[PDB]
């Protein structure tokens, strides 16, 4: 109750850290792949298209990398054990991209970077 | 330029395995040279990708609900590049467990932190990958003798927890090696020492046991076979190459649906051994996979 009320806006803190000129989290594991994949955001195997890089999920998850509890139900990670596709233009900061962007529940593409359900 | 440059790496030729060399100091012409990797790709992602590309050419058993354990999976970066490559390579749904002396975050289904000697399991495994390396190996003060440490655990883990038909890939170097491990290679249908092309400038190799038979097929003297390995490396320079990393179209391990059966030690006849030797049979029960990490209780 009081422990939950205090907790720690880690997603908000990372955006402020970058705004202050902080160097983005490194050592995100980039995978070798064909780059002829579906282009969906989070997949069981690398699915990067010609405009994306595929990375090991756990290495791009702020919560996994910082050893802090996950917000998702019962601390369930959505990247661990999977592969996340990141636009080549934003591959310099995969942790920042996954936090600031959200996946479309219909086509499985990143909203604003592949989803065209409109 | 060399033909082997388009391969993921180079395996120890059979004639070098049949020699009786004395151990010599390893002296590589290109020692330490770094490979030219694709932009932003880590050395360990490239290395495991080439190991997996080579494993795709062997008769590996690939059963439904395959079980794979990866020792020495943590890096000084706090992540598991090799585990990410194994999970990309293995069929979806493959149970993948990894472990390391040091904490790290992984894509594996379960991760155990601590010395590999603290890892227990009643379950048998289909594939064992080890990248363990003792940093103290760099302190070459004495003669290059067989090393114990995690190697005694790996040998016992193979003899007790590897399913018949299963395979292993255990990392060795000039000084990080074990005679009993080489002797165990004679308990597989086939074996080799495989050198990744991205690490051609290192004495590193993966000792690969293909299709475990649970009995000696050939007698191997470990002290002689490691001397043979160093002689091969000292007389066969390998050109650094990352060419195989650019073609990932056939990368995923082919799902073979390999039969899984339970058999007493008296049911292992020549006909069963023949199926094990072709990657068409795995012998173990299909019970729940349970692992544990021994915790030492102190004040
Ligand atoms: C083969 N070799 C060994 N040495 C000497 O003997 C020592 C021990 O030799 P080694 O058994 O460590 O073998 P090698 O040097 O080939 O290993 P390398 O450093 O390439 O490491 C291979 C792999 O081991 C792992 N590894 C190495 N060091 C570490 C570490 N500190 N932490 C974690 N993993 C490590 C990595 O996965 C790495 O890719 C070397 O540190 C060096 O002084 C050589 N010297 C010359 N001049 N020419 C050689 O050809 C040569
Ligand atoms: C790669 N491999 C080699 N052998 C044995 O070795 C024989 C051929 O050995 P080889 O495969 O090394 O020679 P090849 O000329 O086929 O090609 P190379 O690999 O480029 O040199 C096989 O018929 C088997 O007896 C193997 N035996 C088993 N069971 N499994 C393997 O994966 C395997
Ligand atoms: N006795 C032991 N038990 C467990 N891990 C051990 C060990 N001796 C060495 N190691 C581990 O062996 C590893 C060698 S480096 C491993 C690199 C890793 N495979 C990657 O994908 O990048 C180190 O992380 C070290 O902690
Ligand atoms: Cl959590
Ligand atoms: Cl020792
Ligand atoms: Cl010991
Ligand atoms: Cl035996
Ligand atoms: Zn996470
Ligand atoms: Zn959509």
């Amino acid at each position: 109750s009081t422990v939950l009320s205090f907790c720690v806006d880690a997603a908000k803190a990372y955006k402020d850290y970058l705004a202050s000129g902080g160097q983005p989290i490194t050592n995100c594991v980039k995978m070798l792949c064909t780059h002829t994949g579906t282009g969906q955001a989070i997949t069981v195997t690398p699915e990067a298209n010609m405009d994306q890089e595929s990375f090991g999920g756990a290495s791009c998850c702020l919560y996994c990398r910082c050893h802090i509890d996950h917000p998702n139900p019962k601390g369930f990670c959505d990247l661990k054990g999977k592969y996340v596709q990141i636009p080549t233009t934003c591959a310099n900061d995969p942790v920042g991209f996954t936090l600031k962007n959200t996946v479309c529940t219909v086509c499985g593409m990143w909203k604003g970077y592949g989803c065209s359900c409109d | 330029a060399s033909s082997q440059a388009w391969q993921p790496g180079v395996a120890m030729p059979n004639l070098y395995k049949m020699q009786r060399m004395l151990l010599e100091k390893c002296d590589l012409q290109n020692y330490g040279d770094s490979a030219t990797l694709p932009k932003g790709i880590m050395m360990n992602v490239a290395k495991y990708t080439q190991l997996c590309q080579y494993l795709n050419t062997l008769t590996l058993a690939v059963p439904y609900n395959m079980r794979v354990i990866h020792f020495g999976a943590g890096s000084d970066k706090g992540v598991a590049p090799g585990t990410a490559v194994l999970r990309q390579w293995l069929p979806t749904g493959t149970l993948l467990v990894d472990s390391d002396l040091n904490d790290f975050v992984s894509d594996a289904d379960s991760t155990l932190i601590g010395d590999c000697a603290t890892v227990h399991t009643a379950n048998k495994w289909d594939l064992i990958i080890s990248d363990m390396y003792d940093p103290k190996t760099k302190n070459v003060t004495k003669e290059n003798d067989s090393k114990e440490g995690f190697f005694t655990y790996i040998c016992g883990f193979i003899q007790q927890k590897l399913a018949l038909g299963g395979s292993v890939a255990i990392k060795i170097t000039e000084h990080s090696w074990n005679a009993d491990l080489y002797k165990l290679m004679g308990h597989f249908a086939w074996w080799t020492a495989f050198v990744t092309n991205v690490n051609a400038s290192s004495s590193e190799a993966f000792l690969i046991g293909c299709n475990y038979l649970g009995k000696p097929r050939e007698q191997i003297d470990g002290y002689v076979m490691h001397a043979n390995y160093i002689f091969w490396r000292n007389t066969n320079p390998i050109q650094l190459s990352s060419y195989s990393l650019f073609d990932m179209s056939k990368f995923p391990l082919k799902l073979r649906g390999t039969a899984v059966m339970s058999l007493k030690e008296g049911q292992i006849n020549d006909m069963i051994l023949s199926l094990l030797s072709k990657g068409r049979l795995i012998i173990r029960e299909n019970n729940r996979v349970v692992i544990s990490s021994d915790v030492l209780v102190n004040n």
